[PDB]
RNA sequence: UUGGCGAGAGACCGAUAGCGAACAAGUACAGUGAUGGAAAGAUGAAAAGAACUUUGAAAAGAGAGUGAAAAAGUACGUGAAAUUGUUGAAAGGGAAGGGCAUUUGAUCAGGCCAGCAUCAGUUUUGGUGGCAGGAUAAAUCCAUAGGAAUGUAGCUUGCCUCGGUAAGUAUUAUAGCCUGUGGGAAUACUGCCAGCUGGGACUGAGGACUGCGACGUAAGUCAAGGAUGCUGGCAUAAUGGUUAUAUGCCGCCCGUCUUGAAACACGGACCAAGGAGUCUAACGUCUAUGCGAGUGUUUGGGUGUAAAACCCAUACGCGUAAUGAAAGUGAACGUAGGUUGGGGCCUCGCAAGAGGUGCACAAUCGACCGAUCCUGAUGUCUUCGGAUGGAUUUGAGUAAG
RNA sequence: UUAGUGGGCCAUUUUUGGUAAGCAGAACUGGCGAUGCGGGAUGAACCGAACGUAGAGUUAAGGUGCCGGAAUACACGCUCAU
RNA sequence: GAUGCCCUGACGAGUAGGCAGGCGUGGAGGUCAGUGACGAAGCCUAGACCGUAAGGUCGGGUCGAACGGCCUCUAGUGCAG
RNA sequence: GUGUGGCCUAUCGAUCCUUUAGUCCCUCGGAAUUUGAGGCUAGAGGUGCCAGAAAAGUUACCACAGGGAUAACUGGCUUGU
RNA sequence: CUUUGCUCCACACAAUAUAGAUGGAUACGAAUAAGGCGUCCUUGUGGCGUCGCUGAACCAUAGCAGGCUAGCAACGGUGCACUUGGCGGAAAGGCCUUGGGUGCUUGCUGGCGAAUUGCAAUGUCAUUUUGCGUGGGGAUAAAUCAUUUGUAUACGACUUAG
């Protein structure tokens, strides 16, 4: 009789999507990426700054 | 606004009820609406639609047409069903046994079926015997045999009959109907 | 047999109708004449049609009276509208009228008006948290190499209101800056979160249960298939209706022909009443109904409770055969054909399907009947007969009505 | 099976006659005619958008000194006209 | 009340024109053993109610003899020109 | 092989009537024969307003239905002159 | 000069109806590539200092919509009525000032009251206009018609006289 929006109504969220409980619990919306120390080639930078 | 691809509020263009005010036909329709909804049988949906048809779409079925149908292989003991009137035909001599279900029998048709050992039944008696259309054979009379259809599509080279009251030598056989008088058709 | 005489009737008209004429109507009246030709019905049961008094020259008024009623007085049933008088109410700076909304006044019929909390649906406006990317921002910052000038210190000359300096010189010194290279961050910008919270507005359809979920060890509970809880005032003109007015904004005059009308296009001053797709003969499509290879009782006859209803023989009409100008001839090779589709039914399959049978209907190839053109057997009033077989020919045909 | 119609007109683009025309005549599309609504003061046809009755939100085209709902907003310039 | 009740989804501009469902008028068959001199019909009424509307209903005034609802039939059946 | 007129793209004509060719066939309805007439199939005689009436003017003496679908003023667009 | 009519003032009591009170319209002039305020002196188009960068100010502001009372400290603030003198004609109708009187004082410290309008409802506090009744004062006409004139004139109007 009445369309409830999952994005507002938390109960309806869980009805449609059982994973939402997990996603919220593990804070998958704010996952830290693993640090990497890659550096561009001279050529990449030399062309980027080229007049 | 909406850019409509189709015509809005378009009626289906099929009868959904008999135009007739015949009480008894309305009872038959109350029965077959029930069976068509509550069974899965294709037969009942077909019989229900046939009870809505106008007189011109329910042409009579002669008893010779019924007899011809029962000569089909594997068909001799099927209940023939005619949603309309079964008329007599004195062109046949030997009629088979068989059960015929129909809205109406002419006096002559009812005589001929019964004399051969057969049985004429109403469509409600059919319902009780054969609720899922079991072991039936639906027959339709010929539609395009009406006099009116001779005249549809009249035009040059179409080969249809002119609408004409009096026929004879002097009625529409000259200019336009032969090469000697202008041209043919 | 729309005249005359005498009768009986009606799904007819009801005084602008119905005959022109419901009435002293072919009258009054017009026209030299032929001719033309209206309007005009209704007091009350009964005149009981107002004696008498009074004002007035009188008409009349005012009383009184008659009557069920003079809101029936002959200017007579009812007594609309246009248009008018009086009274009452209201508004009014070059029209009036109208729409939406509310104020004010008047008027009027049958729970009314709100506040907070917790929810749900839709939405608006804030606060704040976590992440991702990019030159793994660029910068700033730190370190370091080099540089110069809008050249800092120092120095050298010249000015010396006696430090104000003007010009050289000098590249960090008693200011700093630029460029390059390293280093470590942060921030912006963009994006993501099934992150968290505050404020505001509109909505509350539905009406036992039934669903999908969530939370709980279960019991159960819940914000989960649409609002409940708690509280106040009033209980009547208070809300609301109506109406008049005021105010904001908006609003050209309808009808018509027209590409185009508010038009400096036409009709319309106003009001009542009347005022225009009808009936018939014969038809097309469609639909309903009866009966059905038939169908149609109603010309007529019989009968009758009398224009009704009821009953009916023989015909006749249309249909059941076509085709041809005509003389004429006249519809099964076959399971009334074959092929391709085809609803439904039948068989087998849990089902999908597969197979069988396939009416209506569609396309196509055949066959049959008539016309046309050929062919021309046996026969024979030797010119009739016309078998058989054909044809890019033709018909408003047959092929279980 | 049957109604109405068989005077059209406008805009963008292509296009003929003509000095040209709110002129005459064609092409394709969209419109007006038959259509209100927001905008263009006003207006058949332009822009936006097509319309059951209401409530809330958001916008189109066009706007935000005052008339008039909405910044006498922010920013870089240009312009002074007896 | 199955022409009923109900569930679900979508849609709604309109001249000429088409079709559908309704409202109203004179008269006819049937019915309500309908209303009425204790007031029928008509007329007046910035009084009330129902219907999107055609219209219907009620109160008050005036009035004086007839008139309505429903199911059908039928037309000389609806006016601003 | 080509040829059903002209290398291709134009060069032409209904109904009624008359007339010719063909079949020597059908009909003249009380029955025959022979003339005559009538039919059937294919042409010709022509309609150029070419889908095809048989057709001279005048009106300032004029009439009617209409037209701003259309001229004779103004006004409007245009501005060749 | 008799319906005791007219007027003003005070006070009630009615109505009236608001283009919209709800602490205060809080006074230089001039310039703006310049000023204001304070201060000093040779009084100037002077020297010195200081302010702005908005009224986000200043003033007022506590008490039953503001009650009833007791003290302290000042002799100040403020309201009302009454007086003194002055100034203001642009539309002055207001500004200032003297004097005494009488209240109030939240400058400071006490005592008593407030309830039930029930958990909000403008919750009524302003301002006009007019009438009406009481008491107190005050004043004691004209115009028009009709008549009349001709400097005037269609009629009104105008101008004259009684
Ligand atoms: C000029 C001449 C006559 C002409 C024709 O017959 C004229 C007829 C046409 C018609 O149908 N009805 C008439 O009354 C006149 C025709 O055929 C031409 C060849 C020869
Ligand atoms: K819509
Ligand atoms: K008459
Ligand atoms: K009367
Ligand atoms: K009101
Ligand atoms: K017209
Ligand atoms: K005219
Ligand atoms: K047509
Ligand atoms: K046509
Ligand atoms: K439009
Ligand atoms: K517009
Ligand atoms: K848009
Ligand atoms: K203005
Ligand atoms: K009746
Ligand atoms: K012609
Ligand atoms: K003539
Ligand atoms: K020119
Ligand atoms: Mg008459
Ligand atoms: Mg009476
Ligand atoms: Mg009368
Ligand atoms: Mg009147
Ligand atoms: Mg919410
Ligand atoms: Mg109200
Ligand atoms: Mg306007
Ligand atoms: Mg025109
Ligand atoms: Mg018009
Ligand atoms: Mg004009
Ligand atoms: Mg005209
Ligand atoms: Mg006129
Ligand atoms: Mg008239
Ligand atoms: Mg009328
Ligand atoms: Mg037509
Ligand atoms: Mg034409
Ligand atoms: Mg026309
Ligand atoms: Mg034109
Ligand atoms: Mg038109
Ligand atoms: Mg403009
Ligand atoms: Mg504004
Ligand atoms: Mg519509
Ligand atoms: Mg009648
Ligand atoms: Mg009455
Ligand atoms: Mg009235
Ligand atoms: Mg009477
Ligand atoms: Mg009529
Ligand atoms: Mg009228
Ligand atoms: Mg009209
Ligand atoms: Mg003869
Ligand atoms: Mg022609
Ligand atoms: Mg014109």
């Amino acid at each position: 009789v009445l369309k409830k929006n999952p994005l507002k109504n938390k109960q309806v969220l869980l009805r449609l999507n059982p994973y939402a409980k997990v996603f919220a619990a593990e804070k998958l919306g704010s996952k830290k990426a693993e640090k990497t120390g890659t550096k561009p080639a001279a050529v990449f930078t030399e062309t980027l700054k080229h007049d | 606004g909406i850019d409509h691809t189709s015509k809005q509020h378009k009626r289906s263009g099929h009868r959904t009820a008999p135009k007739s005010d015949n009480v008894y036909l309305k009872l038959l329709v109350k029965l077959y609406t029930f069976l068509a909804r509550r069974t899965d049988a294709p037969f009942n949906k077909v019989v229900l639609k046939a009870l809505f048809l106008s007189k011109i779409n329910r042409p009579p079925v002669s008893v010779s047409r019924i007899a011809r149908a029962l000569k089909q292989e594997g068909a001799a003991n099927k209940t023939v069903v005619v949603v309309g009137t079964v008329t007599d035909d004195a062109r046949i001599f030997e009629f088979p046994k068989t059960t015929v279900a129909a809205l109406r029998f002419t006096a002559g048709a009812r005589a001929k079926i019964v004399k051969a050992g057969g049985e004429c039944i109403t469509l409600d008696q059919l319902a009780v015997r054969a609720p899922k259309g079991q072991n039936t054979l639906i027959l339709r009379g010929p539609r395009n045999s009406r006099e009116a259809v001779r005249h549809f599509g009249m035009g040059p080279h179409k080969g249809k009959a002119p609408r004409i009251l009096s026929t004879g030598r002097k009625f529409e056989r000259a200019r336009g109907r032969r090469r000697s008088k202008g041209f043919k058709v």
